[PDB]
DNA sequence: GCAGACACTACGAGTACATA
DNA sequence: TTTTTTTTATGTACTCGTAGTGTCTGC
């Protein structure tokens, strides 16, 4: 049947094969499951990498339809989980048997390092004391946020992020599915727009779906606002080949045409410049200024004056570059 | 639509007293045979079993089958301002997310229509195995309310064990024990006050008292408490009322190990 | 029944299984033999063996009276004001038949989570029933541990453990459970370990699950390389104003997924302890706050972090 | 029992002439507890810093032929022996010592309670009973109120007639600031490495231990000259594998080492001073300054300090630039305290303990510079409510 | 081996509460002539000194001689749970851990067996009281526990001075006086309300209300009390059982006299 | 010189916490007829009247018209000193500003004086308009705190609707709609639970629920309560209290939306 | 049958701190 | 050889005092 779901959730990996990427690391927990062996996991990682999906097909895996209500305890931070949570709930859900079928429970502690410092380090005896009863599985994005207690207490795999020839045939599948008339450049648009993340992916791919019909380049583009290289690298070439009021008119007038943000265009200039081989005191130079209005927009700030900034930071460095020689 | 009436107003008063700090949310489940709730509670470590048949309400429709998740807290609000001795009406229709209330005031004038907002929540199926238990005592619900209460003045987990004898309640605490032996207290003048052991093989375990204390509260529903125990199923405490239908609360054994030594 | 994980499965039971801190254990199984054990606090990092010390300890000293002698409370517990006036008082002053050279043990474990209140309250206890009940302590921070506690009891320390020390037990848990292996393989498990034990059993049971053999890529496939030791050369070259190559660590760091504040929480850890001028160490330091700053504030890309490299690179060259 | 007992426990002192604190406080502990024999015991006859208490021994008393101070308040690092100075004087004088600690209930209706009871009645025996001196222990612990039940029992004009005692570890508590002008302050330095390296040597004499004088005055210079924590320390090291200690176990930081609780103007001076002439190394002085001012704790009063005193020094960077960035380290410390309490990021209170080292580098000196307490903000916040 | 079957449970609940916020302890000294339970406070205040007959119990057998010492909130937690007519066995082991007791206190054959974890003590030993008291008078023990509960209503000290008349209770303080006139209560038909004088030299002493508060707890314990005082020695008040023992109450003076 | 005594303790404990919450002062206006009482809340939205004559107290003298103001923070917490049943008067000079009551302390021996100053705030008389409103109705007093209590716990603003069959309570929150419908209770044996409509217009007008549970703590001071209704006049709680006088309140209803067809 | 006393839990209030 | 005080905006955690209230005792 047909349901009104946002493409992220009505294509989740529900099982173990659906996902794509980190294959060892799946291959490994595959392995714990069926040999029954299951560890104290931490699995961490930047966002939109299947963290919270593989703990929820292995549930699934795990535990029946008719026995998943008293055997899987998942609390998250929508969830208070406070001092008084880890002593209550979570202990005597620890440790205590079940109630229909025996066998090893699991605690999903998603979005862990939300946790307060005191329930973590009350968490550690109830990982410990009741390893033969029951499981913990701790979910985050920032690992310096959870105590190196439960850092050791728990075997680490990093979710790192997706490579762009990996998500390739996930997209091709929801394409398929969803009857989407995509083209090559659509892909890679897709696969470099998303950065390793597979959230943003399907979230780009159904705003253009729905926006033009049609997922091509152009229309990615179009969809979520971003940049093309050529007008970067025509930006460079302007900030880098003439004079103040020109490359100020012309850069003014592609942002006017295009209706780019200043934000993505200073994170593609930042990557132009590590790629051209700038002179060291250069390279800082730019560096330090970017960053410098980069910060300046995040705030009420005059994006017009930030443009002008921006060309100037190069404006500057133009009779340097050319006296090196 | 559903529509049920109940007869008396002190029973839903009684069955929410016992569930509010226990049940997170109610979960009724309506067919022709009656009304069902099968929901955890929130460590997932308890579990309620509650069937109000058809022949107890004062009149029962129900059309199509529903589910009609609400909140408990919501309901524990509503319950409070309810009288003991009126007629209370739950109304729901096919596809919309009312759920009414009407019953009538202490004072007994005026009527008191309360909605309450249906949750969507998708809870599995629960599978009770409705299997033999190797113990089966009869007790009074005044009694097994005391005992409990009893020894969680000594600890927190007690070791309630049953045999041919009878049953026996144990609390290791901090100050000591507390070893509760009762067994064949039949020959009283009264019906509800009696101790019957029906199976044979013994079983020792452990459960939390906060658990077992609020099975307690359901008292005024029944006058006499059914306990079911065995080595693998967990504990159940049977509540029959009287015209209405029966309540089951399940609770899970603790872990415990054995010293080394 | 099932199966334990090689960190509780493999948990010693005897002193005399306890690998590293070799004066202090010994001391330890001495007081074990002989009896007469003062209070004691044991700190270290995390994974040394202190828990498993304390525990084996009570289990030497009292053996078949353990159930009736020990007061094991944890973090899990309660532990507040009222407990130690109420529970861990009225355990001092129970009377327990031991025999000679045998008191009874209240192990407080991970007591950097009692505050301050408690251990003041836990002062006069210690000190009034000492001829009957003894204290264990065990904790990672120890300075939270207040000043008159630890004049109380003999304060031990522990260190990491070194790469032998892991090694020993780790073959001990390859002979007992068969695993093939490579010394490259255990090399790697130590590389990945960093002196924590739980960590060391952790990798070597997730790489023979994995995969069923003990070499360097099988390793490296499911565990990670430790992160400051690589931040150490990025900081290193940000003293010599090498920003390419400093940029090159940072975006390989950038590419595995590490957020922006665990790369600069590695970078302040690393220009803590850095070997390096006093004044530019200063300067470094500020200017890492004054990133961070920015990446709490809720700007934290790429640009930011090589903006801050960048920075450190004129720290140097600016005199 | 000797394999019973604690080395503390059985090595207390019982009697007067063996205790190890400085024999002027428990002379002077000792004076004021006979001084209260007049009232007590119905008896004529017994049988700087020092000049202020030895003017409080001879300034008479008051017309209800009691001492003006009724009560004696010990202050002091711990392990010195103030409790066993207070019991030994107690038992030393007739008294019966009625102790109170920080694991009672410490409530104000207990508190009120107990020091009723402990001084306001005769004792059971009758004739040849032992009168009551009551001991509070931890009484920088208690609340305000508890203490101020304390000042209302001890000004009743329901009379005091029995001598109260009371022991803590800092002086400078916010609960004990009225209670500091009404006592008899009897603050205890530190213990003298000579007595305590005897008392060593006669501790491990007893129990068939060899040790050099210059091993146990190591570990009295490692333990800050805490007795309870070197007779600790050797009771560890010792056991019965070997008998003759070394100097590398103590040296050794695995055992005997604990954490200080440093004093401010310690911390001060160890920021505004270099150390007398190894450790002359930079790098040895940054993490010291580092973990000391780390260890102080009240990292605002620290940073008060530093503001309130770095000017008085005689400052040899007469092109103010050291100043300029002394103040652009405390504008940064003051950033890092509004971003971490505006965004609820905790994580950047990490690099202000690095401000007492930005100080302590910028400002070394080999003077000795007169610190005084900060006193400029405080001022200026109660001027600008008022 | 101890045991010791109390014939009814009324003897052991009215015990505990008298002396439950009294003193932090019980010392049960047991030999074989009795149950002998001397305890003081830590301020040495009150001194309770209770003597329990061996022909006062059910069964009584004492093998070797024990010292019992139990925490009062730990044993005042047993009685709430026991029944005021019934048979209550306190039974222990020569060198044991641990005190029992067992009963059936709701009478539907309910099998109570509560154990308490003994709590070792230094021993402080004193060996006689002495009493050679100069007034000694009778009273009931229900207009003794009324008057302390009327004086502590105004009050929060007692003087109790003895005459040839009678006893003497006084009090002041902001709210008011109050004082009672004892006289001669010998002409009633009840024997336990006469208040009988076998006293010379008449003294005059303060007490503390709470104290005597707590002393008056034991009220349905023992029909009349016996109160003795004299100067420089303690107040004693007696409640003499009818066929268990004895128990006895030891109060100090205040300092300030009047 | 102005001086008037109550004839119970009560009538003033019981009056002075349902304006404590409510008002921030007490403006007393001696006549002598009696003494007036018109405050407004500082939202511009409870208004409060309370006026005694004469004839109730023990005596009252009253020579010239004088106004006196008093704050609330410190008169409530001399009320809770002040005892019960025990006797109460109020004294003031003419040319003093100090405001001195003489009652009896709580062990009924000693005489307890207070003082208070007197606050000069430049006020005005508002001016009710005393029209004939569109709704009239009569509710019990210790019935009607029950009703709005009931609807604190759904939502912050309750709807009063007043036709000809009753009055309606109504409050939509995001639990649910809670109504109720008071309607001909004259048939019971207590005169002070005769439900009755004495208009015949409706109206249906939206109110704050924080007000109305302040005007809901004068209640045991009378046994009836008198609510009238109009189109845009604000709604009046009227309380004939004891004998001495009558008290009125004032609050003003809430915004409409934009409900345009 | 109704007034007084006992402890019971829920709730209001004050305070500290949050890094390595 | 030198010590007083309240500001940062939430969130959590701890601790302590207070007030309706269910239940027991008594005339
Ligand atoms: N490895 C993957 N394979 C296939 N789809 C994926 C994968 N990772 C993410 N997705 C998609 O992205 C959705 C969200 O994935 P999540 O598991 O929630 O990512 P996550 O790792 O949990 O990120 P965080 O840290 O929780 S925000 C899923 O429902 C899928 O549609
Ligand atoms: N020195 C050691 N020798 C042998 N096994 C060890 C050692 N240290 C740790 N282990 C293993 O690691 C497990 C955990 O050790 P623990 O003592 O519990 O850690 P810990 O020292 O308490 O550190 P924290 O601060 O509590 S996380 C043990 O069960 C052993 O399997
Ligand atoms: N002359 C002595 N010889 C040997 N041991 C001693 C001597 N004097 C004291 N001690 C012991 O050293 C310790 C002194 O600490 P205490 O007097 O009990 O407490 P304190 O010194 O006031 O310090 P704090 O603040 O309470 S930790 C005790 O364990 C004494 O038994
Ligand atoms: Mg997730
Ligand atoms: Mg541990
Ligand atoms: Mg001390």
């Amino acid at each position: 049947k047909i349901r009104n779901l946002p493409w992220v959730e009505k294509y989740r990996p529900q099982t173990l094969n659906d996902l794509i990427s980190h294959q060892d690391i799946l291959s490994t927990i595959q392995k714990f499951i069926n040999e029954d062996r299951l560890p104290h996991l931490l699995l961490y990682g930047p966002p939109g990498t299947g963290k919270t999906s593989t703990i929820l097909a292995c549930a699934k895996q795990l535990y029946k339809d008719k026995e998943f209500g008293s055997m899987v305890l998942e609390l998250n931070a929508s969830d208070d989980r406070g001092i008084d949570i880890i002593r209550g709930p979570i202990l005597s859900f620890a440790s205590t048997r079940t109630i229909f079928k025996k066998g090893f429970k699991l605690v999903i502690l998603d979005e862990a390092d939300a946790m307060t410092q005191d329930a973590q380090n009350a968490l550690r005896r109830v990982i410990e004391k009741f390893t033969e009863n029951t499981r913990f599985c701790l979910i985050c994005n920032y690992l310096s946020k959870i105590i190196p207690a439960l850092q050791s207490r728990c075997t680490r795999f990093r979710f790192g992020p997706l490579t762009p020839e990996l998500m390739v045939p996930r997209l091709e599948h929801v394409v398929e599915e969803e009857k989407v008339d995509i083209s090559e450049d659509g892909m890679k648009a897709l696969v470099t727009l998303s950065s390793g993340d597979m959230r943003r992916a399907l979230n780009i791919l159904q705003s253009t779906n729905m926006a033009f019909g049609k997922v091509t380049e152009e229309t990615v583009y179009t969809c979520t606002g971003h940049p093309l290289k050529s007008d970067i690298a025509n930006i460079l070439d302007w900030m880098l080949n003439q004079d103040f009021t020109t490359a100020y008119r012309n850069i003014t007038e592609l942002k006017t045409l295009k209706g780019l943000a200043l934000h993505d265009i200073l994170t593609e200039i930042h990557l132009f410049v590590h790629r051209v081989d700038f002179p060291s005191s250069v390279r800082i130079h730019l560096l330090t200024k970017m960053a410098d209005i980069e910060y300046r927009l995040s705030v009420g700030t005059n994006e017009k004056i930030q443009l002008s900034s921006l060309i100037a930071a190069f404006q500057v460095t133009r009779d340097l570059i050319v006296a090196e020689a | 639509m559903f529509e049920a009436r109940l007869v008396q107003g002190s029973i839903l008063k009684k069955v929410l007293e016992a569930l509010k700090d226990l049940i997170n949310e109610a979960c009724w489940d309506i067919s022709s045979s009656g009304v069902n709730l099968q929901s955890m509670d929130s460590s997932h470590v308890s579990l309620v079993q509650l069937t109000l048949r058809s022949e107890g309400f004062d009149t029962y429709r129900c059309d199509r089958n529903l589910a009609m998740g609400v909140n408990l807290t919501s309901m524990s609000k509503i319950l409070k301002c309810a009288g003991n001795e009126d007629i209370i009406t739950l109304r729901a229709e096919d596809n919309a997310d009312t759920l009414a209330l009407v019953f009538e005031a202490p004072n007994q004038e005026k009527v008191s229509d309360y909605e309450m907002k249906l949750m969507d929540l998708d809870v599995e199926q629960l599978g009770i195995p409705e299997q033999e238990y190797s113990c089966v005592v009869k007790m009074p619900s005044g009694e097994f309310a005391r005992i409990c209460r009893d020894l969680s003045h000594i600890g927190d987990a007690v070791v309630i064990s049953c045999a041919k004898d009878g049953v026996k309640f144990s609390a290791s605490g901090e100050l000591g024990n507390g070893n509760i032996k009762l067994s064949q207290t039949s020959n009283v003048d009264k019906e509800e006050e009696a101790v019957t052991i029906e199976m044979n093989e013994p079983v020792q375990l452990t459960f939390a008292l906060r658990y077992l204390n609020f099975f307690t509260k359901a008292t005024p529903l029944s006058s006499t408490v059914t306990l079911s125990m065995s080595a693998d199923v967990p504990l159940v405490v049977e509540y029959k009322i009287a015209d209405m239908g029966h309540l089951k609360y399940y609770l899970a054994p603790k872990i415990e190990d054995e010293e080394g030594s | 029944h099932y199966e334990l994980p090689w960190v509780e499965k493999y948990r010693p039971v005897k002193l005399n299984e306890i690998v590293g801190n070799e004066d202090t254990v010994s001391r330890l199984e001495v007081f074990a033999r002989e009896g007469n054990v003062p209070n004691i606090i044991i700190a270290g990092p995390p994974g040394t063996g202190k828990t498993t010390s304390i525990l084996c300890l009570a289990r030497a000293l009292l053996g078949p009276a353990l159930k009736d002698a020990m007061l094991e409370l944890n973090a899990s517990n309660d532990r507040g004001i009222d407990v130690v006036r109420n529970k861990i008082k009225m355990f001092a002053q129970q009377k327990v038949t031991l025999p000679k050279g045998r008191h009874k043990i209240i192990i407080l474990d991970e007591a950097d989570s009692m505050t301050d209140g408690a251990q003041q309250a836990l002062r006069r206890t210690m000190e009034i029933y000492s001829k009957t009940t003894r204290f264990a302590l065990a904790c990672n921070a120890s300075d939270k541990i207040i000043e008159p506690i630890q004049s109380r009891c003999a304060v031990l320390r522990y260190t990491k453990l070194t790469d032998a020390q892991i090694l020993t037990r780790l073959m001990n848990v390859i002979e007992k459970e068969r695993v093939p292996y490579t010394d490259d393989g255990l090399e790697a498990i130590i590389f990945t370990a960093q002196g924590d034990m739980r960590q060391a059993l952790n990798n070597l049971q997730s790489t023979f699950s994995g995969f069923g053999f003990i070499n360097s890529e099988n390793v490296f496939k499911v565990c990670d390389e430790p992160h400051p030791l690589l931040v150490k050369e990025m900081i290193q070259h940000c003293v010599n104003a090498n920003i390419d190559e400093a940029y090159k660590i940072l975006a390989h760091l950038w590419h595995l997924g590490y957020s922006p504040e665990d790369i600069i929480g590695n970078i302040f850890r690393v220009c803590k302890t850095f070997q390096m001028a006093e004044y530019l160490k200063l300067e470094f330091i500020k200017e890492i706050g004054y990133t961070h700053m920015k990446i709490a504030e809720g700007v934290n890309s790429l640009l930011q972090m090589a903006g801050l490299l960048a920075r450190l690179c004129q720290k140097t060259m600016a005199p | 029992a000797s394999s019973h007992c604690l080395w503390v426990d059985e090595f207390a002192p019982r009697h007067y002439t063996e205790l190890l604190s400085d024999d002027f406080t428990n002379r002077c502990l000792l004076k004021w507890l006979k001084l209260w024999d007049l009232v007590v015991f119905g008896h004529e006859r017994p049988s700087s810093h020092e000049q202020v208490l030895e003017e409080m021994l001879e300034a008479g008393l008051d017309p209800s032929q009691r001492p003006k101070q009724k009560v004696a308040l010990l202050c002091g690092p711990p392990g010195l022996g103030k409790t066993t100075l207070a019991h030994v004087i107690a038992r030393h004088a007739g008294y019966s010592v009625v102790e109170m600690n920080a694991s009672d209930d410490r409530s104000p209706e207990v508190f009120r309670t107990r020091i009723e009871a402990a001084t306001q009645m005769e004792s059971v025996l009758g004739a040849g009973g032992k009168p009551n001196c009551l001991v509070i222990d931890e009484i920088d612990g208690a609340p305000v109120a508890a203490i101020n039940v304390l000042l209302s029992i001890l000004n009743r004009k329901g009379l005091l007639m029995r001598p109260i005692i009371c022991i803590c570890n800092d002086q400078f508590a916010p609960s004990l600031r009225q209670l500091k002008q009404q006592a008899f302050l009897l603050h205890f330095p530190p213990t003298l490495p000579s007595r305590l390296v005897q008392r060593l040597q006669e501790v491990s004499l007893r129990q068939g231990m060899r040790a050099d004088p210059g091993v146990l005055a190591a570990l009295c210079e490692k333990t800050d000259n805490d007795i309870r924590a070197c007779i600790n320390t050797l009771q560890f090291l010792y056991s019965r594998g070997q008998r003759e200690l070394s100097v590398r176990d103590v040296q050794a930081t695995r055992v005997g080492l604990k954490d200080q609780r440093r004093g401010l103007f310690s911390v001060w001076q160890e920021v505004f001073q270099l150390p007398r002439a190894s450790l002359t190394s930079a790098s040895q002085r940054f993490y010291r300054v580092l973990h000391a001012a780390a260890s102080a704790g009240e990292h605002e009063k620290v940073v008060q300090g530093l503001f309130d005193n770095f000017l008085r020094l005689r400052l040899r960077d007469s092109s103010l630039g050291a100043v300029c960035v002394a103040l652009d380290w405390l504008a940064f410390d003051d950033l890092l305290a509004g971003a971490a309490h505006h965004s609820q990021s905790f994580q950047l209170l990490r690099y202000p303990p690095f401000l007492p080292v930005a100080f302590h580098v910028l400002f070394a000196s080999s003077h000795t510079p007169r610190i005084t307490f900060p006193s400029s903000q405080q001022e200026a916040q109660n001027r600008m409510s008022q």
